[PDB]
């Protein structure tokens, strides 16, 4: 089961532009589908790092995108991968 | 590392089944089938990495491979075509890059077997003129009336094959070039010293191995079935 | 094709040297082998070159390989009759059985033998069994003599063919003619030497 | 001042026809090269990625790799045919290759191979060998790979000579990127942590380079031993992110601060009070 971690590059302040990162790790095979969502909708033109792997041979990849947090809008990262029946979704919690 | 192929030569009809076999007692895992055609290098048909394995080569179409054991690798033409007329070469090897080639198998696929005919063989003895002029004696062997042109002519003195002093025509000539399925003739010379030919304990034999029909091939004509066979002619030396 | 040989064919006279060329686009080029193939026979290995800039020798055969230029030559010194054959160039793309071989189409070499002591003649030979049948043997002519087919299509004539009595170090050309005709008439359509022996 | 140079290759063979090979190259934790399957050439991801190699030396090295990629792809396919039906597609193969640089012309090189995610083969000395735990069927592929003297000679030279030299040049040319200092920025936040009446505080630290860092929760001058450091997580701009959590009692949040020490701050520790 791929681990998914969502976090902002800068301290989040409502209204202010920022970058949102989705770090996907501990998965294999390396065929994976990563989506970053705003209010459940697919954000267009998400940048991906080149896929790499750690000492233990497991894969990781960094997705990131521009975002401006608000009181209302929700942000998430959705991962499809053969090691799961249904896609896994981790919500950005500003507090976490 | 010795590799053997059988048969060494084969005449077949279109639609017939032909099996080319390769044996190798070197305990090589790897075996390879090629065909050689004029104007081309050898081209890979099928290969095998071991018992039960067969792999498509560069030109596999029309051929099935079969690796029943480490030793034997077979090339099967289920429905033979004239385009499969060729010389077929088998090779074996271990994990190293060297492939060790067999001596080759000649295959001719005809449209029809109706005209297949074994040779007449005649041996022509040396002229006394030649003997007294050169102190050498030339025997001539003549194979005639055969179709197709798949023959091996050889010379035998006292039951042992001779190569020294021999030359055979590089190709059979056509007896009726105007006609479609012309029969063939082939000549060979064996030249010895006169004293060798003059020795009456020397037995000379010209042998032609002819490649024709097998046991299983059907035959509907009234003449003898023109099967693969040997025809020879012989003479003894004399003063 | 990825392997090309030059010349396609050539004729040389006994004792002369010749150079055979092989050019390839095969990548990578682990090794290159030269094969000799006599007419109707199998593949005899002459040499295998493996280095970037390699040179080998095996008697009268020597070879070079330049991997940068993707080029090999085979040199035959002092050709003999038995050098008459097809010479085939092969490049292997791996140093192991994972390799594919890439075969050139070959170069045909014909070596014309040196007939030192010619003695042109036309003999009649008689059949072992039925003595009424015969052939005409045109023999012992030098390699400057050509043999043409017959004008009559009932008469048969072979191409010339050279035999080698190895133990006597002696070579002779011959041709055979037969029909159903005499040996005086047999080689009419050929320009044969003036001193040609016709025995009674 | 020890840097490890890692060339990481991932190869997928879905079936007999389809395959792809992608590579990335790391010097420490900075990416120096990328070689996508779609690209004929290797891409520099830094201005100094060619190191101290001349354009001609680089071309020659890249050419060697271009031949390798095509050849590797066909070799695996042929090895699969050789072992059939023992092993079958899909297949993943990973290589980890490079050298670890020590002070004063000392280095170790390595070349480790993983099959379906398990380390099974390395190059060692002058040959390929299986490692402990590896299945026995690999003995035939190893025998075949070890037959190729030409690959062996080339790999020996790549590991023993080329890797250490190249990396030595990389360290010179990329000194200012490798020795960069980027300042951490911290911020605080809180959540309910599946408990009766407990809160979890979170100290976020982001934008720091290099990786070594110290983050502890503190009441005055008393290091809270409950502090839990998370994993180092990357930013897109080649800086690092880290969060340290402290499990506390609601109402008792007052008093707590988050202290952050990092080489880039030059003695001026960051302190955020709740
Ligand atoms: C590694 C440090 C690099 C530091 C410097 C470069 C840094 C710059 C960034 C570069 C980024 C590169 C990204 C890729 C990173 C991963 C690469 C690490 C592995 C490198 C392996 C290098 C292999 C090179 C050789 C090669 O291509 N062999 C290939 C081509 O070999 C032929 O061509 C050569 C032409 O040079 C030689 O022939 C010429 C010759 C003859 C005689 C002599 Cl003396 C010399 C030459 C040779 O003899 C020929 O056979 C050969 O096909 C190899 O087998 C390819 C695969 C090797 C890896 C195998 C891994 C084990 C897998 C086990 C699988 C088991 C599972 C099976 C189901
Ligand atoms: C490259 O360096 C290796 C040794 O270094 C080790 O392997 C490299 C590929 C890297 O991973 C290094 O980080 C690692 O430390 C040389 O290997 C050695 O080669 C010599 C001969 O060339 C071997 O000597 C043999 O010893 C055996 C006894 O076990 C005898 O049977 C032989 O007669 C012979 O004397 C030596 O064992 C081997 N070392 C190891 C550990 O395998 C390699 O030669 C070198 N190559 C070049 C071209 O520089
Ligand atoms: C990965 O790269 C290789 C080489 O660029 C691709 O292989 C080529 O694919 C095309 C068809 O798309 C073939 O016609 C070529 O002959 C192949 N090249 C070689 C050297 O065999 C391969 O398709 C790429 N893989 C993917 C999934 O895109
Ligand atoms: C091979 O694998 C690819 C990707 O998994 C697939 O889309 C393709 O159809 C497969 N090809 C065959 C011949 O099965
Ligand atoms: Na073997
Ligand atoms: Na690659
Ligand atoms: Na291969």
């Amino acid at each position: 089961t791929p681990q998914i971690q969502v976090y902002s590059r800068h301290p989040p302040e409502n209204g202010k532009p920022n970058i949102l990162n989705c770090y996907v790790t501990q998965f294999h095979p390396p065929h994976i589908e990563i989506q970053m969502l705003k209010n459940g909708k697919k954000i267009p033109k998400v940048e991906m790092s080149d896929m790499s792997f750690s000492k233990d041979w497991s894969f990781y990849i960094l997705a990131h995108t521009e975002f401006t947090p608000t009181e209302t809008d929700t942000y998430a990262c959705r991962v499809k991968h053969a090691s799961m029946a249904e896609p896994k979704t981790v919500y950005w919690d500003r507090d976490m | 590392a010795a590799v053997t192929q059988s048969p060494r030569n084969k005449v077949a009809v279109t639609g017939g089944k032909v099996t080319l076999s390769c044996n190798q007692t070197n305990n090589h895992n790897n075996m390879y089938w090629y065909r050689q055609d004029t104007g081309h290098g050898l081209r890979l048909i099928h290969y095998s990495y071991g018992a039960g394995s067969t792999e498509k080569g560069d030109i596999p179409d029309g051929y099935k491979a079969s690796r029943p054991s480490q030793e034997n690798f077979s090339l099967i033409l289920e429905l033979a075509t004239p385009s499969q007329t060729s010389v077929y070469f088998c090779a074996s090897g271990d994990e190293g890059y060297t492939q060790y080639f067999g001596p080759g198998t000649r295959l001719l696929v005809l449209e029809d077997l109706r005209n297949v005919t074994p040779p007449k063989v005649s041996l022509f003895e040396p002229s006394k003129a030649e003997i007294s002029h050169t102190q050498k004696a030339t025997l001539v062997c003549l194979a005639t009336g055969f179709y197709p042109d798949h023959v091996e002519l050889s010379w035998w003195v006292n039951g042992k094959e001779v190569h020294s002093g021999v030359c055979t025509d590089p190709q059979p000539l056509k007896e009726q070039p105007a006609l479609n399925d012309s029969r063939y003739s082939l000549s060979s010379r064996l030249r010895v010293s006169a004293t060798f030919w003059q020795n009456p304990r020397n037995h000379f034999r010209c042998q032609v191995q002819f490649y024709g029909l097998s046991e299983n091939d059907e035959w509907t004509q009234d003449r003898a079935k023109p099967v693969t066979q040997i025809v020879s002619a012989e003479a003894w030396g004399r003063a | 094709t990825q392997v090309e040989q030059s010349p396609q064919s050539l004729v040389v006279r006994q004792g002369e040297n010749c150079v055979l060329q092989c050019n390839y686009s095969v990548t990578p080029d682990n090794h290159l082998r030269w094969f000799k193939q006599d007419t109707g026979k199998g593949l005899v290995s002459l040499t295998v070159l493996v280095d970037q800039k390699d040179k080998t020798s095996n008697g009268r055969y020597s070879a070079t390989l330049d991997k940068d230029a993707k080029h090999s030559t085979l040199h035959i010194t002092a050709t003999l009759l038995d050098d008459t054959a097809t010479y085939i160039c092969v490049v292997g793309d791996r140093g192991s059985a994972l390799g594919r071989l890439h075969f050139g189409a070959g170069t045909q070499l014909i070596v014309i033998p040196d007939i030192q002591n010619p003695d042109p003649a036309v003999y009649q030979l008689r059949d072992s069994k039925s003595s009424d049948k015969s052939v005409c043997l045109f023999t012992d002519f030098d390699s400057q003599t050509n043999v043409s087919q017959s004008k009559d299509s009932d008469v048969y004539i072979t191409d010339k063919c050279v035999l080698d009595m190895r133990s006597m170090d002696f070579k002779s050309n011959s041709a055979v003619a037969w029909s159903n005709f005499a040996c005086a008439n047999a080689f009419n359509n050929s320009i044969i030497p003036e001193d040609t022996f016709f025995p009674s | 001042k020890n840097y490890t140079f890692r060339c990481l290759q991932m190869s997928s063979f879905a079936n007999r026809s389809w395959s792809r090979t992608d590579s990335v190259v790391w010097l420490g934790d900075l990416q120096t090269h990328r070689w996508s399957n779609d690209s004929a050439t290797i891409s520099f991801t830094k201005p100094w990625s060619q190191g101290k190699l001349s354009n001609q030396q680089w071309e020659k090295l890249q050419h060697m790799f271009q031949v390798y990629r095509v050849s590797f792809t066909r070799d695996i396919q042929e090895l699969v045919k050789m072992m059939s039906p023992k092993e079958d597609y899909p297949i993943e193969i990973q290589l980890s290759a490079g050298c670890e640089m020590y002070p004063g012309n000392a280095s170790e090189s390595f070349l480790h191979v993983a099959f379906q995610g398990k380390y099974v083969v390395r190059f060692w000395g002058t040959s390929w060998q299986t490692v402990p735990g590896a299945p026995s069927w690999l003995d035939l592929p190893i025998k075949v790979l070890n037959a190729d003297q030409g690959t062996s000679a080339t790999v020996q030279m790549l590991l023993n000579d080329t890797c250490p030299l190249f990396v030595r040049g990389l360290l010179e040319a990329g000194k200012s990127d490798l020795e960069k200092q980027e300042k951490p920025v911290a911020w605080l936040s809180s959540v309910p942590s599946s408990a009766h009446g407990h809160r979890q505080l979170v100290c976020h630290v982001s934008g720091f380079y290099p990786k070594p860092v110290w983050v502890m929760w503190m009441r005055g001058d008393q290091e809270q031993q409950g502090t839990h450091r998370g994993d180092f997580l990357p930013n897109a701009d080649e800086t690092w992110y880290l969060q340290a959590t402290l499990d506390v009692e609601a109402g008792e949040e007052a008093g707590l601060a988050c202290r952050v020490k990092h080489s880039s701050l030059g003695g001026q520790d960051i302190i955020l009070y709740w």
